[PDB]
């Protein structure tokens, strides 16, 4: 319910690294491939960082709804970014009941994509007014997270990491790193010194 | 609506061979993929087995390959596995996925919907 | 474990300050919220007040509203007070919680004090 | 004396400009910083690097070229001629129409665009240059 | 507007093992949105019945919840020493935070 944003800007980005990792298993891409985005330059990067289920999963997808598609956080259609989750039982997970974390159950309205709602107004769905209280229809509607070291792994946290790309007029501020090779003198080498290129 | 029901689980000796049985429902099964992971102690999912649009086509893991023999049948909407000859490492419980991809790019896409499974041990 | 500490029973002037802790040991945090009972001898328990631990606001009824003001830690896990009544209104104040569900019945669970 | 503050509408309402320098370090900085009327967030960069006389020119994605040249006794610009090396390179391209110089001599002219015709030497230094529409000797030449 | 808890009667004198019926009602409807509640002058409040129609944890089948509508029935029997308390309606159905007016049981 209050996924965290961060900007990213100015600096080299090593993105193929983490899928060759083999340890986050659930990443997640639109738009290009993951080798091309690595050599891909961008003006900025946004990271989105939050836990959910395993079944919620369908919930983090553009045109599909869900309480946190549509009450947490909306995808928009036109996306091309990275979705990046793993399982985090070692230390999300505890015995007794990690009710930490919230999301919110209900809202008057759906979410805008890139929109974040973290009123704690008490949510009204019928005659009887709320006036703060819970009651009839009238509900706090950030329900709160379980996890168990003996739940399901449809219902065990994952924690979910999702990047954002952009571009404008405003110069690519990040990119990917670019490979060098070893320079060979008194032949015939087809070369390209940075952009110049010559043979 | 959709759900998978699964079955065939055990407690086998090392070298023994057994059957998994996964049923799904709520929606067509002939042209989606059906994937197979399995979860043991010290996390890290391994995925392991899938099955393609086509009913012969098979994925295997590269850790085992070929001994998670599989079958298909659509009109049953119920999936055989067998395994064989067990490696004492493999008690595990055992998930049947649901299809993956679906005109998304290429990276892996994770498939959303995982069954409850079924346990496997070995000793 | 399932017990909280009853600060000393206190008579105080009209326009003076009142305290009352409420701490809680133990289970999780950040599932229930915390809610508080006045109720004097031989009169019957009347609610006023919660604080959710989520963020820390009040709900409040239409008695005091506008008179009490409340508050909650969960480094302390402890819920605290600043009001200046009478001393006609000298009573008991009871912490009670519950792990308030939302689509289901919304109430107090368990977690009731033996006092102030 | 130094220019440091850049905009369009100098108060709040888009990022702003500024370049101080302290005891021996410079500080670079774009917010929409409250403005005074003669002072000595959304922030998007920052970065931390007569007996004078320094030329700067600002033009523009944002670029500054700099020296600095010692200096005495005189009250208009010496009759002498030097090249301006790069320093940096803002790529932060701030929308901005006005600038300012608050609390020593200081010129400010302005930019135009006419053809130049430049002189470079053996170690690759611009040493003398010739306009080419300012009278019709020079645009013989 | 105001939502008020009313409980009748407001006092028994009931004796070991009879048929205790509290009527509890509102000045509105309320669908299941009702508790019963036990307080005795000395100890922590202790919940009887939660939501109006389940048994409470840790305490026996000698309390029951019934009723609807208007009208919900705390239904009690086979008394005790132990049982002879304070009755309370604990509403959760909307604004304000409403309790009931108090029903202490004594032995005669
Ligand atoms: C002052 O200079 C120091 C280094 O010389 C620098 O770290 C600091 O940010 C400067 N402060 C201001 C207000 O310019
Ligand atoms: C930054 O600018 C946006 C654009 O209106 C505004 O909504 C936001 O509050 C600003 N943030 C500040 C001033 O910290
Ligand atoms: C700068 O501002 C002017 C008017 O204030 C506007 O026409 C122009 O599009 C802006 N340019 C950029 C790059 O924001
Ligand atoms: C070029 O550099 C050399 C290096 O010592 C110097 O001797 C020479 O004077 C320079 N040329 C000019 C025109 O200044």
């Amino acid at each position: 319910y209050a996924w965290n944003r961060k900007r990213i800007s100015n600096c080299v980005a090593d993105y193929s690294v983490l899928y060759n990792s083999a340890s986050f298993s659930t990443f997640k891409c639109y738009g290009v491939s993951p080798t091309k985005l690595n050599d891909l330059c961008f003006t900025n990067v946004y990271a989105d960082s939050f836990v959910i289920r395993g079944d919620e999963v369908r919930q983090i997808a553009p045109g599909q709804t869900g309480k946190i598609a549509d009450y947490n956080y909306k995808l928009p259609d036109d996306f091309t970014g990275c979705v990046i989750a793993w399982n985090s039982n070692n230390l999300d997970s505890k015995v007794g009941g990690n009710y930490n974390y919230l999301y919110r159950l209900f809202r008057k309205s759906n979410l805008k994509p890139f929109e974040r709602d973290i009123s704690t107004e008490i949510y009204q769905a019928g005659s009887t007014p709320c006036n703060g209280v819970e009651g009839f229809n009238c509900y706090f509607p950030l329900q709160s997270y379980g996890f168990q070291p003996t739940n399901g792994v449809g219902y065990q946290p994952y924690r979910v990491v999702v990047l954002s790309f952009e571009l404008l007029h405003a110069p690519a501020t990040v990119c990917g790193p670019k490979k060098s090779t070893n320079l060979v003198k008194n032949k015939c080498v087809n070369f390209n010194f940075n952009g110049l290129t010559g043979t | 609506e959709e759900q998978l029901v699964e079955s065939g689980g055990g407690l086998v000796q090392p070298g023994g061979s057994l059957r998994l049985s996964c049923a799904a429902s709520g929606f067509r099964f002939g042209s989606y993929y059906m994937s197979w992971v399995r979860q043991a102690p010290g996390k890290a999912p391994e995925w392991v087995s899938d099955i393609n649009t086509r009913g012969e086509t098979t994925r295997y893991s590269d850790s085992v390959k070929g001994r998670f023999t599989i079958a298909r049948d659509n009109a049953n909407n119920t999936v055989f596995l067998f395994m064989n000859r067990l490696k004492p490492e493999d008690t595990a419980v055992y998930y049947c996925a649901v299809a993956a991809s679906g005109d998304t790019f290429e990276g892996r896409s994770d498939p959303d919907y995982w069954g409850q499974g079924t346990l496997v041990t070995v000793s | 474990q399932m017990q909280l500490v009853q600060s000393g029973a206190e008579v105080k002037k009209p326009g003076a300050s009142v305290k009352v802790s409420c701490k809680a040991s133990g289970y999780t945090f950040t599932s229930y919220a915390i809610s508080w009972v006045r109720q004097a001898p031989g009169q019957g328990l009347e609610w006023m007040g919660r604080i959710i631990p989520i963020l820390g606001i009040a709900n409040y009824a239409q008695k005091f509203q506008g008179r009490v003001t409340i508050t909650a830690d969960e480094s302390t896990s402890t819920a605290y007070m600043e009001l200046s009544s009478r001393s006609e209104d000298t009573a008991v104040y009871y912490c009670a919680s519950g792990a308030f569900y939302y689509g289901s019945g919304s109430y107090p669970f368990d977690y009731w004090g033996q006092g102030t | 004396i130094r220019g440091w503050i850049f905009g369009t509408t100098l108060d709040s309402k888009t990022q702003s400009l500024l370049i101080v320098n302290n005891a021996t370090n410079v500080v670079i900085k774009v917010c929409e910083f409250q403005f005074c009327n003669d002072p000595f967030n959304n922030c998007t960069f920052e970065y931390v690097s007569f007996k004078n006389l320094r030329e700067f020119v600002f033009k523009n994605y944002f670029k500054i070229y700099s020296k600095h040249t010692p200096i005495n006794l005189v009250r208009d610009l010496p009759q002498g001629f030097s090249a301006l090396e790069p320093l940096v390179d803002l790529p932060i391209g701030i929308n901005i129409t006005r600038f300012q110089t608050l609390l020593a001599a200081y010129y400010v002219g302005y930019l135009q665009p006419r053809t130049f015709l430049l002189k470079y030497n053996e170690n690759g230094t611009i040493t003398d240059a010739v306009d080419c529409a300012l009278d019709p000797l020079s645009e013989t030449k | 507007g105001d939502i008020q808890l009313t409980q009748s009667p407001s006092s028994l004198s009931a004796s070991v093992g009879d048929r205790v019926t509290i009527t509890c009602r509102a000045s509105q409807d309320i669908s299941d949105y009702l508790n019963w509640y036990q307080q005795k002058p000395g100890k922590a409040p202790k919940l009887l019945i939660y939501a109006a129609s389940s048994l409470q944890s840790g305490v026996p089948s000698r309390f029951s919840g019934s009723g609807s509508g208007t009208d919900f029935t705390l239904t009690i029997s086979n008394l005790q020493p132990e049982d002879f308390a304070t009755y309370y309606c604990q509403q959760s159905y909307s604004a304000p935070r409403t309790f009931g007016q108090g029903t202490k049981v004594e032995i005669k």
